[PDB]
Parts: structure tokens; C-alpha cells; sequence
């Protein structure tokens, strides 16, 4: 019994409207949204028992909801604000006790859109001495100077996303720790066999997904508009 | 506050079986269940307890529920490196859709992986696109070493990592360094107690 | 042979205010009240506690006080499920207990009333509908049929739990049930004329009363609802319409099981 | 929606200067919101002692309302009974039979 939730992660402007969705396939009459901040359980912001419901749960404040249709349960942020930075999470069920949750919806809520940037992403390739050493072969990606820090790095081989072997920083560090908008960098490592990386048909790629502003949000500056993008680094093995 | 959870957080080192608690005053008390959360991504369900007096089991996950004093504990046995997650406690208090989940606040476990071949270095990689940059990738260190922050706020260097090839069965702990501001992998991690087999190659 | 009545009514006047009042008979005689002020069922009786030890009757008021919260909040939740084909002012009202007969026999019963009508029962292992009831209670249905321990709760208070409390409160209760009290009359009347003959303070229930001259009973003798007296004795009149100036030598007869063959004949 | 019916009776026999008490029994009416005064030439009567509120087997309501009074030649009691039901409060006056 599968819920999705669009958009996954959204960084957003004080006074913006942000509409986080939740599409359900179960025909499932009843639809929950929870967010979850640290040191706090979920809590229930509105629920709905079926097409045209809406109810108010236990911290309603700020938020409106909308059930167009027994599919969709809409949270709708009319007036955005810091506040309701959160992690936003959808549920539904019939007429049992189960919840079946969506798998998050990240938010972010800044006063100004002004140091929005996305990465610079470089792959560095696996050391000489290391495959020889160790008969293993580290790559190495970085992405840098971003800021916010809702990113979503991914390793790919020939087009197929890879997890053994791979971890990535728990946070991002900061690249000017004084200054109070510093921009981040976050490094991954993706280890596999020397035979691996010297097999030259192998197609390594590290993509960062930056979240950042819309088709519809102003821009003001003259640089490239920090838009919600990709940008990968890449390179193929070799003996 | 109707549901609390203890401790608040934990280490563990890998192999090592813990327990965790979770009281509440929910009222009633129909149901309640166990979520397993990694960092990032969301609810896992680990198992539900129904009676007033309960046991459940799932793999090495096992669990009691009683009602009377209104608790509950989740214990791991042979704990691994992917049990590193938040677990929640949820209170369910009807056996229908009339109910309200009331949910703790969470207990963060860390498990320390067992490194069992060390064989610690320091390399460096080069840039496939530009190859006058390069990152320092300190790696195959024990959990017992420690990677502190840098001297010079113009270098960078990440806190360790452990990555775990699955088909070989071997888990291996790295930590990244580079600068563009005369920077070199021999002097790059001289502010950490590293080993002193630390293989500097070249 | 008699019936045990725990008689629950609740108003709901719109989304935040509600209240639940029970009152508790065994055959005429009230047992327990529990007003909505109050967090405690209360005994009207000295053996309102049956044969219950104190233990067993706290763990069963505890259950009510757990039920009465959750009733309150599921009615008001089944409104907003329903909304908008039902909406506020509601009155939930629920008759429940058990009618005891001779031997170990009894049925037990759990009616619910929607705005004065009968619509819901416990039956079986499960809440259904009764002939009559709008289909749009099949949601409501469906959902409390979900409640897998609310079933097996009220399956145990149903077959097990009413007619055994009801057993011990018969044994405790013998004496104030197996009561008897006197009626007293009196006579009185009201182009026609219309005399009425008073019978009040009389216990148990059942009562004869009739208009006579000498020994032929007056058919035609109107007789009027048992009206109950607040010291748990009833109350009765019987009228009779007659000519003016026919009021010679008519007496009220009344038979009553206290009075132990000795009948009261009051004449005009 | 249904109408309140109303019926005042003594409990004793009813002797001028004798204590007794005044019953006041309001049968079928619903919803159960609803005021019940005993009254005393036309006043309303303090400390009137209220049974709980019941139903019967058609699920209307009925409660007892009683009091204290010693009749007299001169005094005129009554019930009076608001409720949605009707436009008008309905009294109804004691008998005297
Ligand atoms: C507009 C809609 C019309 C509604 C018509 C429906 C009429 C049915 C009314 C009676 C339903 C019982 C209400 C309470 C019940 O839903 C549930 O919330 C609770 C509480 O349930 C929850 O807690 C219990 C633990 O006590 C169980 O864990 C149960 O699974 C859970 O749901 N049950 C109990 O307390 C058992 C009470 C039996 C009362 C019998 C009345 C004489
Ligand atoms: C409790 O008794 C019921 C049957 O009794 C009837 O319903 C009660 C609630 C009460 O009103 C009685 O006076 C009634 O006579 C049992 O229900 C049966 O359950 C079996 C299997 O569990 C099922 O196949 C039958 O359909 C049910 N019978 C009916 C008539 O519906 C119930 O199992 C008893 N439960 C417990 C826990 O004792
Ligand atoms: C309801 C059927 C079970 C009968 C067994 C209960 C015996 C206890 C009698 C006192 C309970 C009074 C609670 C009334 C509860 C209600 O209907 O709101
Ligand atoms: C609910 O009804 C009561 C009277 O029955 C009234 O006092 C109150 O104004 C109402 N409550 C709300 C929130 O409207
Ligand atoms: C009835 O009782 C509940 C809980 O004791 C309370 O919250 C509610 O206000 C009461 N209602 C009335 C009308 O007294």
C-alpha cells in the first residue's frame, strides 16, 4: 500500500506560497500530514476522512488543507515563513488503525533568496599507490560552494545508481565558518575493486541534486539564476 | 509529552546487543508500534505490539509491550553498522481510524563498525577534468582514531566515514582533505593523532 | 423475573460541547447514576455493588471512565467522517444490560438511538445496523467493526459480566426488591361528571383498581399510567364518568399484594 | 420533535394545613433539554428536589420533579415546563383532587 509525496525537497521564500501534495493509489478514504522537528515526535497538522474533507489536527496554524479528490491530500503554505522549516510527512488508511506513511517531503524557508548558489562538482580519480596497496580503487567527489545545503548526492555506473561501497559526509561542512550565509562543501567516496575502476567500459558519475529556486521565483542579481538542478562530475576506469 | 523515550541517544561498537525503552500515558492504549528511521530518508515499521502483555520478534529485532505499566523496550541483537538510525515509539490509542498516533521523540543509536584489518594511509587523487587539483584521502584507519578539523580554515577535511563493500564483506573508514591555499597529503592531517604505520606513499 | 437497564443518553450540541449522563435500573429500581460532573459511577443503593469485590468493581468503572472519553471523542470524529450529511445538535442515547430468567438463563442486549431512533445494536461479535436505518450508518458500522478489542470487550460484558453482576446484585438487593408498601386513597370529582379514585404509595408495581356498586365492577372504570412518587412507590387513579346525582353508594375497590387479602373499599 | 406531557399529583392525600408533597412528572419529550419550575401562586418554589433524567422503551425522556408544600383554601400550585417543542412555556395547575 504505496503514498507519494511531490516535491520531495523544497527551499523556499518567507511570504512565498508552497504547496506540498500527496498522492495515494489504495483508494483509502482517510489522509493524514505530520511534520517531524527535532526533539519533537510527529504532529498532526490536518487530516481528511474522504474527497471534500478537510480537519483541523493539533498544530493547524499557518497551514490550509485541500482534498480535491479521494487520490490527493494537498498541504497548502499560504504566507511561508522560518517556522515551518520542517520535514513534512503524508499518510494514509482505510478504516484500520494503520497509517501508511509517504517517505518525507523536505522544507526550507529562508528570508532571502539572495545567496542561493548552486555546486561546483569535481570527481577525483582513485590513487596509483592505493591499487597497488590495497588492490582497491577510491574515487573521490566533491561539491562546493553551494548554499542552502539541500543537496542529494548519488553515485552512478553506467547509468545504474550504486550504494555498496559508498559513503557520503553525515553534513555538509562550511566553507567560511564566521560568516553567517557561508556556503557549504560535502565529499563522497565511492570504493570498488582495482579490476573494477582499470575495466575502461565502467562509466563513473557523481550527480548533486541542488535544490534551489523556481521557473517563478524573481531574480534580481545579474549571475545565472541558482535554479533546482543537476550537476555531475564524471569519468570511465582504465588499465 | 504523553510518550517518552530513553536514553536520548547511544553508542555501541558493532556485535554488542542493546535495549531500548519507551513509556507513555496515552489513554487508551490499543496498539503500540516500533519505527526504525535512517538519517534522511523515513518510516520503517519494525514491529507492533497488540496485548496487554505482548512479545514480538523480527529477525534480530525483539520486543514487549506491557500495558499495565505502560511501557514498552526494543531490543537489537548483534547489533550491524545499518542499524545506525533514530527508532520511534508510536501509541496508537483505538483499533480503528478513530484513533490519533502519538509519537516519541525518538532514541538515536550509533554503531561503531568493527574494523578488524587495519591498514591506514594517506593518498592522493587528482581531478579527471583539471589534473592540478587534488583532494588527501586519509583511509583504512580503526574506529579508535580520531579526525579533527583543520588549523587553517583554508584547508578543509571532512569527519570520517565508513563505506561497506557488500560483495566483499569489507567495511572501511576514510576521511577527505584538500586546499587550494603549498598544501600537501604528508602535512595535511598533522593536526589529528593518525598511527604511526600511516603508509605516506612516494 | 427481571431486567437489568443501563440507560446512557449524550448530547452533542455542536463541535466542542458534549455531555453524558447514565442511570442504571434493575427492574423499577434505580442501582447507579453517573452524571456527567462527576468522575465516578455512583450507587443509589447500599448493595449497588452487587457481589463484586472492591478490586473488581475499580478495574470495571475504570473501563467506563476510559469508554466515556473515547465515546466522546468518536462520536465527535464519526461526525466530521460523515459531515456534511449529519451535523450538530445530536443526542447519542444506548440501552444495555441484561434481562435475567430463572436457572443461568439470560439475554443480553446493546441498543444505540440516533436523534430518537433505534438504529444500531451489539449482535453477535459485531455492531450492525437495525431494519430502518439509513444506509449512510454502514461507514460508521464498518469503521467501529474495525475496533477488534472494543468486540471482544463488549462480547465479555454482554455474555459474561451482565448476568453475573446482575446475579450477585439480586442476592444483595433481595429485601429493599422483594419490598412491599401500602397504597392509600382517596376520592375526589370534576354536562356530565367525572370521580376519580387515588391509589398512591404502593410497591411492586402490579394493582387492581375498580368502580363499583355493591359487588358489580363499574366496566367503564377508565384507568390512567402508573405515575411514579419520588420514594420509589407508584402511584395510580382510575376515573369514572357518571350522571349527577348517581353517586349513591359507589365505592373504589383496590386489591394489592401488601394488603395481604384485606382490600380497601372507599365509599362516596 | 414531540410535545411534553405534564401531570402534577400529591403524594399524600390532600388535607388544607397538612405537609405533603407535590410530584411533578414530565413524560415524552425529546431533545432533553428542558426547564421545570414548581410553582406557588404563580413564584417560583425554592429547593425543588429533581430525579435523574430517564427514557422509556420509545426512547423519550422523562424526569420527576418534586417538593415539599402544605395545601391550603387560598394557594394555587403549578408545573411549568420550557422547552424547544413549544413556542410558549406550558403551565399546568394541581387539581386539588
Ligand atoms: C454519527 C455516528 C453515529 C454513531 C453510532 C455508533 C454507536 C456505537 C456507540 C458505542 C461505541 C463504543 C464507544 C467507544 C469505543 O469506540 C472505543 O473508543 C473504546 C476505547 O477503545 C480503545 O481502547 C480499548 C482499551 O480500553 C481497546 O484498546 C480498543 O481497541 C480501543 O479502540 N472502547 C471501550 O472503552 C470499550 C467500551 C465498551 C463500551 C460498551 C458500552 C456499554
Ligand atoms: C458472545 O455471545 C455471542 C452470541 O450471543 C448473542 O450475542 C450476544 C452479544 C448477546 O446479545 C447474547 O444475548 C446473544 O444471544 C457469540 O457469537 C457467536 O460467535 C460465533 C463464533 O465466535 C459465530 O459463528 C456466531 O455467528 C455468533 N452468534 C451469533 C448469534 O451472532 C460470541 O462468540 C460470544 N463471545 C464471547 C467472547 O463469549
Ligand atoms: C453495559 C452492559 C454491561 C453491564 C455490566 C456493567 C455492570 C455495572 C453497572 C454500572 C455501570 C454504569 C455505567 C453505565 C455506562 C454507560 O452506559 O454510559
Ligand atoms: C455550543 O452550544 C452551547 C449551548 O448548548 C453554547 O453555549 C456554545 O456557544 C456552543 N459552542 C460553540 C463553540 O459554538
Ligand atoms: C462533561 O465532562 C467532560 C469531562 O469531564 C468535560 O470536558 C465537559 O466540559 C463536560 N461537559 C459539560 C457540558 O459539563
Amino acid at each position: 500500500a504505496a503514498v507519494t509525496q511531490s516535491p520531495r525537497n523544497k527551499v523556499a521564500v518567507t511570504g512565498g506560497k508552497v504547496t506540498l501534495s500527496c498522492n495515494q493509489t489504495n483508494n483509502h478514504n482517510n489522509m493524514y500530514w505530520y511534520r517531524q522537528d527535532t526533539g519533537h515526535g510527529l504532529r498532526l497538522i490536518h487530516y481528511s476522512y474522504g474527497a471534500g474533507s478537510t480537519e483541523k489536527g493539533d498544530i493547524p496554524d499557518g497551514y490550509k488543507a485541500s482534498r480535491p479528490s479521494q487520490e490527493n491530500f494537498s498541504l497548502i503554505l499560504e504566507l511561508a515563513t522560518p517556522s515551518q522549516t520542517s520535514v513534512y510527512f503524508c499518510a494514509s488508511g482505510d478504516e484500520g488503525y494503520t497509517q501508511y506513511f509517504g517517505p518525507g517531503t523536505r522544507l526550507l524557508v529562508l528570508e532571502d533568496l539572495r545567496n542561493v548558489t548552486p555546486p561546483k562538482v569535481s570527481l577525483f580519480e582513485p590513487s596509483k599507490a592505493e591499487i597497488s596497496h590495497t588492490q582497491k580503487a577510491t574515487l573521490v567527489c566533491l561539491a562546493t560552494g553551494f548554499y542552502p545545503d539541500h543537496v542529494e548526492l548519488s553515485w552512478w555506473v553506467n547509468g545504474k545508481e550504486v550504494h555498496s561501497g559508498v559513503c557520503t559526509d553525515p553534513q555538509p561542512l562550511k566553507e567560511q565558518p564566521a560568516l553567517n550565509d557561508s556556503r557549504y562543501s560535502l565529499s563522497s567516496r565511492l570504493r570498488v575493486s582495482a579490476t573494477f575502476w582499470q575495466n575502461p567500459r565502467n562509466h563513473f558519475r557523481c550527480q548533486v541534486q541542488f535544490y534551489g529556486l523556481s521557473e517563478n521565483d524573481e531574480w534580481t542579481q545579474d549571475r545565472a539564476k541558482p535554479v533546482t538542478q543537476i550537476v555531475s562530475a564524471e569519468a570511465w576506469g582504465r588499465a | 509529552t504523553q510518550v517518552e523515550q530513553s536514553p536520548q541517544s547511544l553508542v555501541v561498537r558493532q556485535g554488542e546487543n542493546c535495549v531500548l525503552q519507551c513509556n507513555y500515558s496515552v489513554t487508551p492504549d490499543n496498539h503500540l508500534r516500533w519505527f526504525k528511521q535512517d538519517t534522511g530518508k523515513g518510516l520503517v515499521s519494525l514491529t507492533v505490539l497488540v496485548d496487554q502483555k505482548d512479545k514480538t520478534s523480527n529477525g534480530r529485532y525483539s520486543a514487549t509491550l506491557d500495558k499495565d505499566a505502560k511501557h514498552s523496550t526494543l531490543h537489537i541483537t548483534a547489533t550491524l553498522l545499518d542499524d545506525t538510525a533514530t527508532y520511534i515509539c508510536v501509541v496508537g490509542d483505538r483499533g480503528s481510524a478513530l484513533g490519533r498516533l502519538h509519537f516519541g521523540a525518538g532514541t538515536q543509536l550509533i554503531v561503531i563498525p568493527d574494523i578488524q584489518n587495519p591498514d591506514p594511509a594517506v593518498y592522493q587523487l587528482r581531478d579527471s577534468k583539471s589534473s592540478d587539483k587534488s583532494v588527501c584521502l586519509f583511509t583504512d584507519f580503526d574506529s579508535q582514531t580520531n579526525v579533527s578539523q583543520s588549523k587553517d580554515s583554508d584547508v578543509y577535511i571532512t569527519d570520517k566515514c565508513v563505506l561497506d563493500m557488500r560483495s566483499m564483506d569489507f567495511k572501511s573508514n576514510s576521511a577527505v582533505a584538500w586546499s587550494n591555499k603549498d598544501f600537501a597529503c604528508a602535512n595535511a592531517f598533522n593536526n589529528s593523532i593518525i598511527p604511526e604505520d600511516t603508509f605516506f606513499p612516494s | 423475573n427481571y431486567t437489568f437497564r443501563c440507560l446512557q443518553m449524550s448530547s452533542f450540541a455542536n463541535r466542542s460541547w458534549s455531555r453524558t449522563d447514565s442511570v442504571v435500573w434493575l427492574g423499577d429500581l434505580q442501582t447507579h447514576r453517573w452524571s456527567n460532573d462527576s468522575a465516578t459511577i455512583s450507587f443509589t443503593k447500599p448493595w449497588s455493588q452487587g457481589k463484586l469485590s472492591n478490586q473488581q468493581w475499580e478495574k470495571l468503572q475504570h473501563m467506563f471512565q476510559v469508554y466515556r472519553v473515547s465515546f466522546t471523542r468518536d462520536i465527535q470524529e464519526l461526525v466530521k467522517m460523515m459531515s456534511p450529511k449529519e451535523d450538530y445538535p445530536i443526542e447519542i442515547q444506548l440501552s444495555a444490560g441484561c434481562e435475567m430468567y430463572p436457572g443461568n438463563a439470560s439475554e443480553s442486549f446493546l441498543h444505540v438511538a440516533f436523534q430518537g431512533k433505534y438504529v444500531v445494536r451489539f449482535w453477535g461479535t459485531s455492531w450492525q445496523t437495525v431494519p430502518g436505518a439509513p444506509s449512510w450508518l454502514d461507514l460508521p458500522i464498518k469503521v467501529l467493526n474495525a475496533d477488534q478489542g472494543t468486540s471482544a470487550t463488549v462480547q465479555m460484558l454482554l455474555n459474561d459480566t451482565c448476568p453475573l453482576f446482575v446475579r450477585g446484585l439480586l442476592e444483595a438487593g433481595k429485601s429493599d426488591l422483594e419490598k412491599q408498601e401500602k397504597p392509600v386513597a382517596w376520592l375526589s370529582s370534576v354536562g356530565h361528571r367525572q370521580l376519580v379514585c387515588h391509589v398512591s404509595g404502593f410497591y411492586p408495581k402490579p394493582v387492581w383498581v375498580m368502580w363499583m356498586r355493591g359487588d358489580q365492577e363499574q366496566q367503564g372504570t377508565h384507568r390512567g399510567d402508573f405515575l411514579p412518587n419520588a420514594d420509589e412507590t407508584w402511584y395510580l387513579q382510575a376515573t369514572l364518568d357518571v350522571e349527577a346525582g348517581e353517586e349513591a353508594g359507589l365505592a373504589c375497590r383496590v386489591k394489592h399484594s401488601s394488603l395481604g387479602g384485606q382490600d380497601i373499599i372507599l365509599y362516596w | 420533535q414531540k410535545t411534553p406531557q405534564i401531570q402534577v399529583y400529591s403524594r399524600h392525600p390532600p388535607e388544607n394545613g397538612k405537609p405533603n408533597i407535590l410530584n411533578c412528572y414530565v413524560t415524552q419529550f425529546h431533545p432533553p433539554h428542558i426547564e421545570i419550575q414548581m410553582l406557588k401562586n404563580g413564584k417560583k418554589i425554592p429547593k425543588v428536589e429533581m430525579s435523574d433524567m430517564s427514557f422509556s422503551k420509545d426512547w423519550s425522556f422523562y424526569i420527576l420533579a418534586h417538593t415539599e408544600f402544605t395545601p391550603t383554601e387560598t394557594d394555587t400550585y403549578a408545573c411549568r415546563v420550557k422547552h424547544a417543542s413549544m413556542a410558549e412555556p406550558k403551565t399546568v395547575y394541581w387539581d386539588r383532587d
